């Protein structure tokens, strides 16, 4: 908990000193900016042609990856220093032994369901929160709705 | 209105510090987590109330 | 750039990036403290 | 009447029962010339299915005679009446609407209602046949408890009539839902198209002269 | 040509084959340990 | 032309497959492959004297 | 023979009670962060819903906690009804159907002149009810009057319900003050002690849910304007579009670089 903590940290601080020191004279890729095109292609910020047209938004979510990074931390913090040292007692639920095939599997099973939520996640935001940038869209690049996705097998298997 | 929102916001930060340089070292003291708890409780609840200030000031100072 | 009313709190925002070499040198540091027992 | 050894048969004066049909259950005309229920395990069984089959074709009935009469009288407007053609109305660009007002059911998937379909119907049909929420217990076919909220069948001889009728309004729905299928299948018109047809002009609208001449090297 | 690809696509499935098949049979149980 | 060619690159087939026979080549190995490995794992299981219970592998 | 059984098959009830009753209880605190000793010595693990949640000392005694209890119970459940009925006329009138004063705190307007209140019995007729707000005031007053006359008498006259049937005046002997079953409980559902436990803990936080939304409900009444219906529907169309911080903005905002 303590290392994810670490992650969303990095993530906030570093969005947060990109985005103070951007200027808009300049595109992106002339700045020396790897988080914040990560923002671009989701369609936050950005209007036809490629061209940065607001900041709010990368403010916004440095600003809240920062503050559940603090959370994160103070629970990581918690769980490491004065928390139970061993959960198989008391938090059966929780508790697990290395060579317990079954109690593996169902972790593994409920990380699997979370991980296919955030990626159903990714799909809601290009079809009904706005879409993504699309640089192949008609008339220049711009941020587009997705509304034929290609399901077809032999394309996925392609 | 800018002035409440920028005391809110050095406020917010010197409490986060103290929380940062104090939550360790209560956590970490032999029978000090058992007895300092209402301290840090009320730390806690103070840094939420003023990030949740901060962020509604946010609203009419941008 | 922030926005104008961050902008006396830009200072803060450029050292925050170094926080996570610092803690792996805190973890050095404690290491060191303990006697590395 | 209705049980022992004078209750009515299903020949009237002629009676000749069978020797397995002693008149110990409702709907027991002594009506077996097949020899089908001489094993009792089979005639349990037999029992249990001409039940089920004689409340499902109850509610088919209702539900097959109800939104064309409605439809017909002007009342409301769906997108296909006819008993036959309402599971196509999932297919139409505005979906399947109950009674015709959008903001009712406005259906749109139909691998959807399947799943929930099989997932329920799977389900309610396991606590039947087993026992589940609404009892452990109970009987097979008349379990009672909570599917008898308002209690009617309390005093034995009124459960034993009640059974009675209901067998044999189950019944004559089974011979209605049969009617049905075979004579929508015949003239592609709804029950009530084909009721109102015949009471405009009895003689000329049947099936003998209408279709039968045209039964044999001829189209319909 | 097509003759050439049919026989390296063989041999190529067939020693793949034998290497998964191989690492499928017990493996972590042919060791000196007691 | 002047010759000819298999022209497969730069395509994008599905395992190199441009043929049923390639197709065939693969199922039929990989199936004799596999049906000679599945009849002896009973007997390679047993070299452990131990059964294939759900305590069965290498643990630690 | 049995009156309850599992949903999921053969041996699939699994009801246990300690976890709700008893000092195993969960609280409202993990334990970790609230020691069992400073719970109030009153919350005992007695009644349903029983969280040990009492910062403000408001429990004196078994008397005061009773009153509580009933008061609880009773906003509860007028919490559960105007919930489901604030909420569920104005979808069925956005989404296509004919319902006049839709928003909850529009229906009185609704009738002040000469209007009237359709009432839709979903999902067969339209109604078109055509009593005048002085018929719809009078009736409501007598009626309620008079069920709670009957409430806090502790007795009622005589009727017929399903399940007990026809009863005299002297059912109402030895009935609960909260839970007085009988008359009330049709379907029979309150016969086995672990399930009506298990039901009462349902019913109370389904309870408290249901305050808890409709204060939700009336105040954002006051701040948005709109009904709640609308404020979902807007938000899930626009998450980030529409919120409270972005209603907050009187104004449109300039862009930033
Ligand atoms: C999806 C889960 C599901 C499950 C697990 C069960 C399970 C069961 N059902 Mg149930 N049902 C389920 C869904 C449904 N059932 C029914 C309606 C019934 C009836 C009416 C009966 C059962 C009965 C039974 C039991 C034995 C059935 C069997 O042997 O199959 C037999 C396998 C077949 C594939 C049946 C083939 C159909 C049949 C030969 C005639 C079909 C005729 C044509 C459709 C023509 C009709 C057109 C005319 C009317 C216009 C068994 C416990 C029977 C029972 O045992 O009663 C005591 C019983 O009689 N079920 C419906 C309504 C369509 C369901 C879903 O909608
Ligand atoms: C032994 C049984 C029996 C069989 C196999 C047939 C067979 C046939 N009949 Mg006949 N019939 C039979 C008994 C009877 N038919 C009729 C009266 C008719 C008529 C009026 C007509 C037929 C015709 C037909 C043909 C199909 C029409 C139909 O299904 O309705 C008959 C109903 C069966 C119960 C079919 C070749 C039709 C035909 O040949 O068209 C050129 C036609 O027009 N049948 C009567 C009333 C006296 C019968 C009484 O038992
Ligand atoms: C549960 C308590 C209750 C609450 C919170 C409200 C709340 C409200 N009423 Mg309602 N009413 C309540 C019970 C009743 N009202 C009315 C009849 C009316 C009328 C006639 C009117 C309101 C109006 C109003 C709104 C004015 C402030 C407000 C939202 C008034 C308004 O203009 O709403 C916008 C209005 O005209 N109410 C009756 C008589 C049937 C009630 C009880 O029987
Ligand atoms: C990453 C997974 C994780 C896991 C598996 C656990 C596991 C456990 N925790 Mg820890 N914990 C975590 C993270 C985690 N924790 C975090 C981030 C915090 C900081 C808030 C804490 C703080 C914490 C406390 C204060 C306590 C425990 C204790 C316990 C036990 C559960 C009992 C309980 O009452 O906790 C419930 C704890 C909650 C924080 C409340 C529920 C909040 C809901 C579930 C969150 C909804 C958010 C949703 C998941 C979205 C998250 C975003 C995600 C993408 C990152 C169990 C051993 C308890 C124990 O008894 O220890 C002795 C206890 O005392 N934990
Ligand atoms: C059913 C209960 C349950 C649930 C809901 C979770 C859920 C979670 N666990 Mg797991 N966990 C469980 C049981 C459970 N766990 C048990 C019993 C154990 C054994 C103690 C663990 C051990 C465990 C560890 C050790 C860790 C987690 C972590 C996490 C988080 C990973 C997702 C993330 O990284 O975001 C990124 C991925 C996403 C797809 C975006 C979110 C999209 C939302 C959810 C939709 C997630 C909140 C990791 C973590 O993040 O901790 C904070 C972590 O390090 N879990
Ligand atoms: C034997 C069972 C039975 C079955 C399978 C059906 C099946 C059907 N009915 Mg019929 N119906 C029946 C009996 C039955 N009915 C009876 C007894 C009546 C008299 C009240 C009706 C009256 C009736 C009307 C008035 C309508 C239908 C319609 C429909 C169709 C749409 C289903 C739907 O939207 O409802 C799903 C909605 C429900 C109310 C389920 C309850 C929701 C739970 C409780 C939550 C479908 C073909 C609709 C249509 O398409 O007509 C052509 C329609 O308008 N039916
Ligand atoms: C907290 C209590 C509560 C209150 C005060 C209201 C108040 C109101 N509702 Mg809401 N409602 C509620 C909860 C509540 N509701 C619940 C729980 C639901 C279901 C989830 C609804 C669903 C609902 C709908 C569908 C509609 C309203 C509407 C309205 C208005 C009624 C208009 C009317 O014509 O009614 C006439 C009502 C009746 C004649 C009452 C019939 C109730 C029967 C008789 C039950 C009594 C049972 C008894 C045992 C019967 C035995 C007799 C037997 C022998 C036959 C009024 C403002 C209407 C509206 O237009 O508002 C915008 C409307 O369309 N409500
Ligand atoms: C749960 C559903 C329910 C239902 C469907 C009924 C249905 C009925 N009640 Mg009962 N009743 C119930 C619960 C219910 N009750 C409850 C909870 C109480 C409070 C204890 C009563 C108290 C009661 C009284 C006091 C009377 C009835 C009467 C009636 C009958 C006459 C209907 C009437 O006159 O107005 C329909 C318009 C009807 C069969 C009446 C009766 O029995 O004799 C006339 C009557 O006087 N009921
Ligand atoms: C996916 C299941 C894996 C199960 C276990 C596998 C064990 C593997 C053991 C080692 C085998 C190594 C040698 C393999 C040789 C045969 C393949 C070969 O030469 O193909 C060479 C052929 C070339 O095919 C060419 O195609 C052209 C048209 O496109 C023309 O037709 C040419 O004539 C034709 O030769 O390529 C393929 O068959 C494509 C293989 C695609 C594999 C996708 C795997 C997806 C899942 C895994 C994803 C991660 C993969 C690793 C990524 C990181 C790597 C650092
Ligand atoms: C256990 C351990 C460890 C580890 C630890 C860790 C890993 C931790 C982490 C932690 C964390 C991870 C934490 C975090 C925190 C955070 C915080 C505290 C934050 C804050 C923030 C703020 C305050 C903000 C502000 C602002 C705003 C709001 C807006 C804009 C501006 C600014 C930015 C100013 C070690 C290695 C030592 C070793 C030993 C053991
Ligand atoms: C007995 C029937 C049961 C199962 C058989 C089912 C499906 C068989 C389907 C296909 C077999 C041939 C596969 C050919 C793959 C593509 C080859 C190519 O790309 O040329």
């Amino acid at each position: 908990v303590a290392h994810a903590g670490l992650i969303v940290f990095w993530a906030g601080a570093m969005n947060l000193f990109e985005v103070a020191h951007f200027v808009p004279e300049k595109p992106m890729y002339e700045q020396g900016l790897i988080l914040l095109p990560h923002l671009a292609t989701l369609g936050y910020g950005v209007g036809p042609g490629g061209e940065v047209i607001d900041t709010y938004p990368y403010f916004v979510s440095g600003v809240l990856h920062l503050i559940s990074s603090a959370v994160l931390g103070f629970g990581g913090v918690y769980h490491s220093l004065v928390g139970p040292e061993t959960l198989e007692e008391s938090f059966p639920f929780f508790g697990y032994v290395w060579k317990d095939k079954n109690k593996m599997t169902t972790i593994l099973g409920i990380h699997l369901i979370v991980l296919g939520l955030g990626a159903w996640l990714l799909v809601w935001k290009a079809m009904y929160f706005g879409g993504i940038y699309d640089t192949w869209a008609p008339g220049g690049g711009d941020v587009r709705i997705i509304t034929n996705p290609t399901v077809s097998p032999g394309v996925i298997f392609g | 209105m800018l002035l409440i929102f920028q005391l809110a916001l050095f406020a917010f930060i010197v409490v986060s510090f103290l929380l940062v340089v104090g939550v360790p070292v209560v956590l970490a003291t032999p029978e000090g987590w058992a007895e300092n708890k209402g301290t840090v409780f009320s730390g806690i609840g103070i840094w939420f109330l003023l990030v949740f200030l901060v962020g509604i000031l946010n609203s009419f100072v941008v | 750039k922030l926005p104008e009313a961050y902008a006396p709190f830009d200072p803060i925002v450029d050292v925050l990036p170094v926080i996570p070499v610092l803690f792996l040198l805190l973890a050095l540091v404690w290491q060191a403290s303990v006697s590395f027992r | 009447e209705w049980y022992g050894p004078n209750r009515p048969q299903f020949l009237g004066p002629f009676s000749n029962p069978p020797s397995y049909l002693k008149g110990e259950f409702p709907g027991d005309y002594g009506w077996d010339t097949a020899g089908l229920s001489a094993d009792p395990e089979t005639f349990a069984r037999y029992r249990e299915l001409e039940v089920i089959h004689a409340r499902w074709a109850m509610l088919g009935a209702l539900g097959c005679v109800t939104p064309e009469l409605l439809q017909r009288n002007g009342v409301a407007n769906f997108g296909e009446a006819v008993w036959f053609k309402a599971g196509a109305q999932i297919f139409q660009e505005g979906g399947l609407d109950y009674l015709g007002n959008p903001s009712l059911i406005h259906a749109q998937s139909i691998v959807a209602i399947l799943l929930t379909q099989l997932v329920l119907m799977g389900l309610i049909e396991g606590y039947r046949v087993n026992g589940g929420p609404a009892g452990e217990g109970l009987d097979a076919l008349y379990p009672g408890e909570a599917f008898d909220p308002l209690g009617l069948a309390d005093d034995p001889d009124t459960f034993a009539e009640l059974k009675v009728k209901e067998l044999k309004n189950g019944r004559l729905a089974m011979v209605s839902m049969l009617g049905f299928g075979v004579q929508g299948l015949i003239t592609r018109k709804g029950p009530i198209e084909n009721l109102a047809d015949h009471l405009a002009a009895p003689d000329a609208t049947n099936f003998w002269v209408d279709y039968a001449p045209k039964s044999a090297g001829i189209g319909y | 040509m097509l003759t050439l690809k049919i026989f390296v696509y063989t041999v190529v499935t067939f020693f793949v084959s034998l290497f998964i098949f191989g690492f499928l049979s017990n493996d972590p149980g042919r060791n000196p340990g007691q | 032309l002047v010759d000819d060619r298999l022209a497969g690159e730069g395509t994008g087939k599905i395992l190199g497959i441009n043929d049923p026979s390639l197709f065939w080549a693969i199922t039929i190995v990989f199936t004799i492959v596999w049906g000679v490995f599945y009849v002896s794992t009973r007997e390679i299981d047993a070299a452990s004297d131990r059964e294939n219970d759900d305590d069965f592998g290498l643990t630690l | 023979v049995s009156r309850s059984g599992g949903w999921l098959g053969s041996d699939s009830q699994n009801i246990n009670l300690d976890k709700w009753y008893g000092p195993d209880r969960v609280l409202y605190l993990p334990g970790g962060l609230l020691a069992r000793d400073e719970i109030n010595p009153v919350l005992n693990g007695t009644l349903p819903g029983d969280y040990g949640y009492d910062p403000l000392g408001l429990a004196k005694d078994a008397e005061t906690l009773a009153k509580y209890r009933a008061n609880e119970l009773l906003h509860a459940r007028w919490a559960m009804l105007a919930a489901a009925g604030a909420i569920i006329p104005e979808g069925l009138a956005a989404n296509g159907a004919d319902v006049k004063g839709a928003t909850w705190f529009e229906t009185g307007a609704a009738m002040l002149n000469g209007g009237t209140l359709n009432w839709f019995a979903v999902p067969f007729v339209n109604f078109n009810n055509p009593l005048p707000l002085f018929a719809v005031v009078a009736i409501n007053v007598a009626l309620m009057a008079a069920a709670e006359n009957y409430r806090r008498t502790e007795d009622g006259p005589a009727g017929y319900a399903p399940g007990v049937g026809k009863f005299d005046e002297s059912v109402y002997s030895n009935m609960d003050n909260l839970y007085p079953g009988g008359p009330f409980d049709p379907l029979g559902l309150a016969d086995d002690p672990e399930v009506l436990a298990e039901l009462k803990v349902k019913e109370i936080k389904n309870g408290r849910l249901a305050m808890v939304s409709f204060l939700g409900f009336a105040v954002q009444a006051a701040v948005t304007g709109e009904g709640p219906y609308a404020n979902w529907s807007k938000h899930v169309a626009d998450p980030f579009g529409y919120n409270l911080l972005t209603i907050l903005s009187s104004e449109d905002r300039a862009a930033v670089l």
